[PDB]
């Protein structure tokens, strides 16, 4: 039941599971915690990185994807960089062949159609990382979720990774605070320092262990780390 | 152009002009036609202005990458051999390009390649390329001795190049002046012929088909 | 899409049987029962014609095919594996032979070249091997008269007579008894039908039996005259009116 | 084409395995000249003899070879050896040294060893051949695509009867009647038939023919075999 | 056993994992990055005395300002060796300067990516210098994934080589400081005495680039170290 | 099509395919290889399967791969013969590109890099090979000797031995050869090449083969009676209670 | 053109080439070897197209050298000479032919005779006791077709030789500064490194 | 590509079972048109409203929604997509519905032929209007696909095939397209009694020759409203 039906992604099993592509979700549970929420005027990640050791760094978890977009990792690192990097290119096709910014809808379609393809191809794998994507286009800001399995969906906020549903029970309820907070960037990053949080039995985020990104209206995507990040702790 | 290199008791000596056409346009008066490949190794160039520069810049990648993997300078035989065969992939599509590699090395000694895009390779002592070529061999081959002190053989690759210079429309600018030894190439400055010709003619008493 | 099994599904057991050739042979045994007669100025190959059901058209069904004029082939197995060995084999006589030197190939290389594509299905990736046995009569200028039989692995063998399928230990009794190297072609049609009354429940006719013979040359059937530098094919499938008047008679 | 723990190559194991029930073939190499002799697989009366070639194979006019194994596989290895004799000789205007010949099949051979995932071809060979380097040579190659030079040899079934017995007659200065004897005498004590009759075998001999100083190959017809196992007394 | 690129229940990469193995059995090699310079040693192991010991090549440099230790099956890193200088080379042909150590490193990583039948049985210490984040170290493994380290061990000795590195290292550690502290490090987690032969130390510096010691200048640190822990 | 993965990692970490690529060297005949103060000799041996051989045209066990480099192996005779062409095929190439002979340090790592490559390429099997390389740098008088295995390490030796029974004849290796003193003399290098070779083979006769090279492309393979007198000298003189 | 000379005697045969490179308007070098060594009793000499000419040579020495160290022998110039014409022969149909002359003088040590080939670039091959490549030919047939004796010593066919180069220096048109002799016999090949000032 | 001993095919199977799994989406046929309602599960309170659409256009004129994995869904519309533009180039006229049906069904069928890919684990519920008529199509993991006058699929199915045969007994006469947009609404409400332990979004549009001009639009604002309301009516 259970026996040689995870073999590969090109087998279902009795029940109408793809185990390998179940398996792959696995390795988000076990990556590190992101969170990601926005109002009207501005989109914000705010990413927990781990270490290896006291004397490693900690590992970098957001991606810039052109001056309007940009995205957090939880799961396997390399597989955040074969997607990003195809969303890059999406992004820079947009531009010159159309001279059009690409709409975060578009992207998460495009992110969407990707991970299927290796659910249903031999001798492939499924991506083992879930991604989350904000950006600022015609229509405003926009947070997206992407799941391996092909499942994208946007969101006013959420959190992936380890203990997310800490972070993610805080943003149900904090929902009509900070959707409100249109034009102040300020305390949207505050409000998603204070929802990474209840996603720590760990300890304290501290100056090199935080990493934040905001897009908005008149702002692009940008990525503070350390010594800007310290008046937020 | 006009780029020579003549080997000699003191090592060898490789001197150049600066001058860059289109058609009769004298494009730049400035142009760098020697490549410092590394310590022990340089190019010059003569021809298309991109194919030189492209394909030498590409040979010092190329080098580099010989000390990497061997652990050692790259011999001036394979340097040479490397541009040559790359060249000789292109022959038909008219790439334009005749330059000298020109180094020491313990086992070779010093040594003249002349390479160009017809995929011609040539070990030789004495070498002139570019249109200003039969110039400089006219000054060079009635001055050449092997026993030309340094001092002497720096002056006449210098002279040479002006010789050049004068009688060609396609030379001009300055004269970039190397010695190579056993020690590696040693730069011995950028010449105006604007100022170098007044100066030559007044010291050595020539160039008296010139006017004043 | 795309191929996927790469590999030979043909390999060697620890005991050095190759299984699949084997399986495939065991499937030629089940065949109906074919054999062919070499005679002095002929050779005759036949087989039953197995209808399944009346409302089948015997006629419409190929067990015995022409290759070249001069060619002819029977079989034992799986009827669909020998229909496309005939085509393939009719190409390869072209491609190989008749494009090249202007003329058919004689029987022992056109026999060769299924062998080959034979064998190639032994080893090749992705496929299984042929589950058929063949046996090919044909002449040609300068070898004569001849017969072979071609199995599952690509081996192929001359013979003075044989029989394959079903009943070939019996049918192979029963030639060795009666075949001497003087028959005449009459002679070994006759030998060749009563041989095959043995393999056969039911009926025992001339809609029943594909009987074939290559023997002299039939100008007649050439469907021209004026080059009188060839008399035509020398390949020949007996009427079932042929095999009936031989059958009175028997 | 994997390797066992004990680094042995499974599929080339079986092959050989596989060789091992095929009908024997020996070669003797003379003085003078190279003898190949090999026994048919449980025969028939029926089965024609006169046209009938599958142990014996000429690959130029200086080289044969003879056959233990799946025919048909040989077929294959056969014609792209005839193939590669011709390369060679367009090439350089000379007949091919049989050593390269027959590394060359070997390099096949030990190509399906090592890659692509098809099954080795279950085939040895024992090559009988001349050139002007080396004279009269005798090889082998098996499945796991290795060749050796012999005096004399044999594969398929029997070897190793085969074997003591031709190392107990061979001696160097052998001429080739000796060894056409030695041959007959050897298949004779290793057969599984009652008794060794014409029908059943397949005989061969690449002499210096007569008086030229040139090289000929001789492909036994059944009467001259029937004839020649009349001398050596087994009628 | 299924397939290469199978994910476990877990959600680890099966070969991946085993691959991390194989590391675990290789020759110890340590990193330590200082503001003076960076610093790699390694250790030889012979498989037998009769080995000459300076054809053993587990540090190698790939430009001048970047050098790189392996650990584990040292001969899968000869394609990430050459494709590692290939980019260095590459990336100057192209932009007239120094390739980053971070976009280095980067490289090597995609390279690991591209499974080419199996993962790569061997992991890197990358370190050097460039003008934006000065002197780095990099652990890269054939995951893909890479790390920075202020200090880094890898191989068989790596577990209480690391606990060693976490108690010595802090932010003003000298060269010279730091080329004592490899030794030392080297010599408690060696299943042989360290002497010159046996072990090998290399450093970058912004000045002189990447130099591997010759065994000289080795044996006088190991008699330096000797004699600053007999007094201590 | 066929790229299904052969060589892949096993829980513990180790490539089972390459490890019993090992087991085939260690399988083959015995193949040594010692280096004196101006030469490097090479020593093989032959088996007893069958002894109505022809030695003439049977493939010997070093093989020339330029008129300075040589090599011999342990392991899978049909394996070897693939390594040694593509080295050939490189050798002339080195000439042809750097106007240079092959140096034997660039000889054996480009073979080592063949062998790597076949342990992670799909539907490929490593070589059940491991080989010995020696000869001259050009121009050069220091002697070379490397070794080479189914996992691309190489690595340069005072002297080596490999194959079947090489555990042996490396302990006889081990306590004999001085670093401080390389045998001085061509005469006495071959000395101690029989010597280790006579634990492991038997009589010295039909079986053990040797191989002697000099500087500048000088290659000398030696005679059964040559060798006899090697076999000779010792068993009578090292005798002595 | 360029001046490419072959003689053979009775026991030896000798390679003439000119030392001379000219491109354009000038005389680059006046001691050029147009010659490769293809093993130890064969010598390839050729002229043509500026590139093509080493590039050709240097490849068939690289491909007779991995021949002889394979099989450790020395293939024939009957048989090296074959090697090279089918390598023309391919050339003259592929996108841009190898435009290359070629002479080929080697001593069989099986036979004892030494042989001269002349192959052009179109792949044409003949065996000849005396051949030439270009416009010297058209001088250099004529006079040996006079002077020549089936049974000379290599120190006749080198008096042959020097006829046939000072007629080249009185009726062409171009200065190819004197030739380079080589000598192909029984003990190998080996240069008269003194016929200028002779 | 393997049968199983009763001439089934085992993995076809097993993805059926993926699509019972699924959210309920229907197809409703009208007298000159198509009407497809869908129902969105709300994981969460943090779902945007609206945005998050499952009904997909190909060309202009035909609508495609689908239950179960959701990405096998999205490969399949791309598909159509292509076939759609491919069929327009060569031929002038947009793609007709049958043709269009055969198209996604061979792909699909295509699906279940080799041993190295795995079949789809959607149903699919498509149509629109062509040259001569309506059409309304369901396509199944195999490949089998038929015409229908209502259609449904997912984890509700069953109620709303029920609840669809009332319909068709009792409108013999032809169903309007504005009547079917509301019973569309009616039937995704009471399919939704099968898996109401989350809230759920009701998604609909439709293709009507009179409504849309036979051009595949959604249903929002005003008429979605009317929807909800008339569909909230028949539950108190
Ligand atoms: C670094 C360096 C600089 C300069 C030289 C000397 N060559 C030169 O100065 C050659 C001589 C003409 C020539 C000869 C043979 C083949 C092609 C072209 N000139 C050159 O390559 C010119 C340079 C140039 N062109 C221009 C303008 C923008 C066209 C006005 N300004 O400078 N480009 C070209 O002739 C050229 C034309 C086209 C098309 O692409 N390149 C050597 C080496």
């Amino acid at each position: 039941f259970r026996n040689n039906y995870d073999g590969d992604t090109v087998t279902f099993s009795p029940t109408g599971r793809l185990f390998q592509v179940e398996y792959a979700l696995e390795a988000i549970k076990q990556g590190s915690v992101t969170v990601g929420l926005r109002s009207n005027t501005h989109a914000v990640l705010v990413a927990l990185k781990r270490n290896a050791d006291e004397l490693s760094s900690y590992q970098k978890k957001i991606i810039k994807c052109d001056e309007h977009m940009g995205l957090s990792l939880a799961g396997l690192a390399p597989d955040a960089r074969v997607l990003s990097n195809y969303l890059r290119q999406q992004c820079n096709y947009s531009s010159l062949v159309f001279n059009r910014k690409l709409a975060v809808e578009r992207a998460g379609h495009l992110l969407c159609d990707k991970a299927q393809k290796n659910t249903q191809s031999y001798g492939g794998r499924p991506y083992g990382v879930g991604l989350l994507i904000i950006g600022y286009d015609k229509s405003g800001a926009h947070l997206l979720e992407f799941q391996p399995s092909g499942n994208v969906t946007e969101l006013y906020g959420t959190a992936i990774g380890a203990r997310s549903q800490g972070a993610k029970t805080y943003l149900e309820r904090t929902l009509d605070t900070f959707i409100k907070i249109d034009g102040n960037p300020d305390e949207l990053i505050k409000a998603g320092v204070e929802a990474i949080s209840q996603s720590l039995r760990d300890e304290s985020l501290t100056v090199d262990n935080l990493s934040i990104a905001i897009v908005g209206k008149d702002t692009p995507f940008t990525i503070y780390d350390g010594e800007a990040v310290a008046k937020y702790i | 152009t006009t780029t020579l290199a003549f080997r000699f008791q003191g090592g060898i000596i490789v001197a150049v002009d600066s001058r860059a056409t289109a058609g009769n346009w004298v494009a730049s008066q400035t142009v760098k036609k020697v490549i410092e490949i590394n310590p022990f190794l340089l190019g010059t160039m003569a021809g298309g202005a991109a194919d030189c520069q492209f394909w030498e810049t590409w040979l010092g990648s190329q080098c580099r990458l010989h000390e990497l993997r061997e652990k050692e300078r790259i011999s001036v035989a394979a340097a040479s051999k490397i541009l040559s065969n790359l060249v000789y992939q292109y022959k038909g599509a008219g790439l334009s390009m005749g330059t000298m590699i020109c180094g020491y090395t313990r086992k070779e000694g010093p040594t003249i390649y002349y390479v160009d895009s017809d995929g011609t390779r040539l070990k030789g002592d004495i070498f002139c390329v570019g249109s200003g070529q039969t110039f400089a061999y006219g000054v060079l081959d009635s001055n050449y001795k092997w026993d030309l002190s340094v001092e002497d053989a720096l002056y006449l690759g210098k002279r040479s190049i002006l010789a050049a210079a004068h009688r060609d429309a396609y030379s001009g600018g300055s004269v970039n002046l190397y010695h190579v030894t056993e020690d590696g190439w040693i730069y011995h400055g950028n010449h105006d012929v604007g100022e170098l010709f007044w100066k030559v003619k007044e010291e050595e008493g020539s160039f008296n088909n010139v006017i004043g | 899409m795309t191929d996927r099994y790469s590999f030979s599904l043909t390999t060697f057991s620890p005991s050095g049987k190759l299984g699949q050739i084997d399986y495939a042979l065991t499937a030629v045994k089940q065949g109906v029962t074919s054999l062919g007669i070499k005679a002095t100025n002929g050779v005759v190959i036949a087989t039953e014609k197995k209808s399944s059901s009346p409302l089948a058209m015997s006629e419409t069904l190929s067990k015995v095919s022409l290759l070249t004029p001069d060619i002819g082939a029977v079989y034992s197995g799986m009827g669909p594996d020998y229909r496309v060995l005939v085509d393939k084999s009719r190409k390869v006589a072209h491609t190989s032979y008749k494009r090249i030197y202007g003329e058919y190939p004689p029987t022992k290389l056109l026999v060769s070249e299924v062998a080959k594509i034979m064998q190639e299905a032994t080893q090749s990736g992705g496929v299984r091997p042929f589950g058929v046995s063949l046996l090919i009569a044909g002449h040609d200028e300068f070898n004569g008269f001849s017969l072979y039989q071609v199995d599952p692995s690509g081996s192929y063998f001359p013979w003075k007579a044989t029989a394959i399928g079903k009943g070939s230990v019996a049918a192979k009794t029963f030639l060795e008894k009666r075949w001497n190297d003087e028959l005449e072609l009459e002679d070994a049609i006759h030998i060749a039908l009563l041989t095959l009354k043995e393999s056969v429940e039911g009926e025992f006719n001339g809609d029943t039996i594909e009987l074939a013979i290559i023997g002299d040359e039939n100008p007649d059937l050439l469907g021209y005259t004026g080059i009188p530098t060839d008399k035509g094919p020398r390949f020949r499938k007996l009427t079932s009116q042929e095999i009936n008047d031989r059958l009175e008679a028997l | 084409t994997i390797f066992s723990p004990e680094g042995r190559l499974y599929q080339v194991e079986y092959a050989l395995e596989s060789i091992s029930h095929a009908g024997t073939a020996i070669g003797i190499m003379a003085s003078d000249g190279i003898v190949l002799a090999a026994e048919r697989k449980v025969t028939s009366t029926l089965l024609e003899q006169d046209t009938s070639t599958e142990k014996l194979y000429k690959l130029n006019d200086k080289i044969a070879v003879a056959v233990a194994g799946l025919t048909a596989d040989a077929e294959i290895l056969i014609n792209t050896a005839r193939i590669h004799a011709q390369n060679y000789l367009k090439t350089y205007n000379e007949d091919i040294p049989v050593e390269i010949l027959v590394r060359r099949l070997s390099d096949i051979k030990q190509g399906y060893t090592q890659h692509g995932g098809l099954r080795p071809f279950g085939v040895s060979f024992i090559y009988a051949g001349y050139d002007d380097r080396y004279g009269y040579q005798l090889y082998t190659s098996n499945p796991s695509g290795n060749y050796t030079g012999w005096k004399a040899i044999s594969v398929g079934a029997n070897t190793s009867a085969a074997q003591t017995l031709l190392q107990m007659d061979y001696k160097d200065d052998m001429k080739v009647d000796d060894a056409i004897e030695l041959a007959l005498k050897t298949l004779s004590k290793t057969t599984d038939s009652s008794a060794l009759t014409y029908d059943r075998l397949e005989f061969a001999t690449i002499r210096k023919g007569a008086n030229d100083g040139e090289v000929y190959q001789k492909i036994f017809k059944p009467q001259e075999i029937k004839d020649i196992l009349v001398k050596t007394g087994i009628t | 056993d299924r397939g290469v690129s199978t994910f476990s229940p877990e959600g680890r990469l099966f070969q991946v994992e085993y691959s991390l193995e194989a590391i675990k059995l290789g020759s110890t090699a340590i990193g330590i990055a200082t503001k003076e310079g960076v610093v790699l040693g390694v250790e030889k192991r012979a498989t037998s005395p009769l080995l000459e010991s300076d054809s053993i090549e587990k540090i190698v440099e790939i430009d001048r300002h970047i050098g790189c230790a392996m650990s584990g099956l040292t001969a899968d890193a000869r394609s990430m060796i050459e494709h590692a200088r290939t980019a260095a080379v590459t990336h100057n042909l192209y932009y007239d300067e120094d390739i980053n150590v971070e976009s280095l490193t980067q490289s090597v990583c995609d390279l690991a990516l591209r499974f080419m039948s199996r993962p790569f049985g061997v992991a890197l210490l990358i370190a050097g210098h460039d003008a934006d984040d000065g002197y780095q170290l990099f652990h890269a493994e054939p995951s893909g994934t890479f790390y920075r380290y202020n200090a880094k061990a890898i191989g068989s000795g790596s577990e209480g080589a690391q606990a060693e590195l976490l108690n010595e290292w802090h932010s003003s550690l000298t060269l010279k400081e730091a080329e004592l502290l490899v030794l030392k490090i080297l010599k408690q987690v060696m299943e042989e005495k360290l002497d010159e032969n046996n072990a090998q130390l290399s450093c970058i510096t912004k000045q002189d680039g990447f130099k591997i010691y010759d065994n000289e200048k080795t044996a006088e640190l190991i008699k330096e170290l000797k004699e600053k822990e007999a007094a201590e | 099509g066929y790229d299904r993965a052969l060589s892949i990692f096993s829980p513990d970490g180790h490539i089972f395919q390459v490890e019993y690529a090992l087991e085939a060297v260690k399988r083959g005949t015995c193949a040594v290889g010692v280096k004196g103060k101006n030469c490097v000799v090479l020593g093989c041996e032959r088996r007893s399967t069958l002894k109505l051989q022809d030695t003439r045209i049977t493939p010997s066990k070093v093989s020339k791969i330029d008129s300075h480099v040589v090599l011999s192996f342990s392991g899978l005779n049909a394996d070897s013969r693939i390594l040694i062409e593509k080295a050939r095929v490189e050798a002339q190439s080195h000439r042809l590109t750097l106007e240079d002979p092959v140096t034997v340090e660039y000889l054996t790592r480009y073979v080592a890099g063949v062998q790597q490559r076949y342990t992670q390429s799909g539907g490929v099997r490593p070589f059940g090979v491991s080989t010995l390389i020696a000869g001259f740098d050009p121009r050069d008088d220091e002697p070379k000797l490397y070794q080479t295995e189914p996992s691309g390490i190489y690595s340069s030796w005072s002297a080596q031995t490999i194959g079947r029974n090489s555990k042996t004849v490396r302990e006889f290796l081990e306590k004999n050869y001085d670093r401080k003193e390389p045998p001085a003399t061509v005469e006495e290098c071959v000395k101690l090449t029989v010597r280790s070779l006579l634990e492991v083979v038997q009589t010295g006769a039909k079986n053990i083969e040797i191989t002697v090279v000099k500087p500048d492309s000088d290659i000398v393979a030696l005679s059964s009676e040559e060798i006899n007198q090697y076999v000779t000298q010792i068993e009578q003189e090292k005798q002595e209670q | 053109m360029d001046i490419i000379l072959g003689i053979r005697v009775q026991d030896s045969v000798i390679l003439a080439s000119s030392k001379a490179v000219t491109r354009g308007i000038s005389v680059l070098k006046d001691s050029d070897d147009k010659t490769r060594q293809l093993s130890p009793h064969t010598l390839m000499s050729f002229a043509g197209e500026a590139g093509d000419t080493v590039q050709f040579a240097e490849y068939i020495q690289a491909n007779i050298q991995l021949y002889s160290i394979r099989e450790d022998y020395e293939l024939s110039p009957q048989a090296v000479s074959s090697f090279v014409r089918q390598e023309l022969a391919k050339s003259i149909r592929s996108r841009r032919p190898y435009q290359v002359n070629v002479l080929i003088g080697g001593y069989d040590k099986k036979k004892n005779k030494p042989e001269l080939y002349q192959i052009d670039y179109l792949g044409t091959k003949v065996e000849l006791p005396y051949g030439a490549h270009g416009y010297s030919g058209f001088y250099t047939f004529s006079l040996l077709d006079h002077h020549y004796r089936p049974d000379m010593t290599t120190e006749e066919g080198l008096d042959l030789l020097k006829l046939c180069v000072q007629e080249l220096e009185k009726r062409m048109p171009m200065d190819f500064k004197g030739v380079i002799v080589k000598i192909v016999d029984k003990d190998g090949i080996r240069q008269v490194d003194d016929f200028q000032a002779q | 590509s393997v049968f199983s001993p009763d001439g089934r095919n085992f993995q076809v199977e097993y993805a059926v079972k993926a699509v019972e799994n699924g959210t309920t989406s229907i197809g409703i046929k009208c007298n000159d048109g198509v009407v497809f309602a869908v129902e969105k599960l709300i994981t969460s309170k943090l779902l945007v409203p609206q945005k998050n659409v499952k009904i997909q256009v190909v060309d202009r004129h035909i609508g495609c929604v689908y239950s179960g994995l959701i990405p096998d869904g999205r490969h399949l519309v791309n598909r159509g997509r292509e076939e759609a533009a491919s069929f327009k180039k060569l031929y002038k006229t947009p793609i007709p519905i049958p043709a269009f049906a055969d198209r996604l069904g061979q792909y699909v069928q295509a699906h279940t032929l080799y041993n190295s890919v795995r079949p789809f684990g959607v149903s699919t519920i498509f149509g629109g209007v062509d040259k001569n008529g309506a059409h309304l199509y369901m396509l199944e993991p195999s490949g089998s696909y038929w015409g229908y006058k209502g259609a449904a699929t997912g984890k509700g199915r069953q109620s709303a095939k029920a609840e669809l045969e009332k319909l068709v007994d009792h409108h013999p006469e032809g169903l309007s397209a504005r009547e079917a947009v509301k019973q569309a609404a009616k039937i995704i409400y009471l399919a939704h009694e099968d898996n109401k332990e989350k809230d759920f979004e009701l998604e609909i549009s439709w293709c009507s020759l009179s409504e849309t001009n036979g051009l595949h639009k959604f249903v929002k604002g005003d008429l979605l409203q009317e929807a909800i309301d008339f569909a909230q009516k028949e539950i108190n």
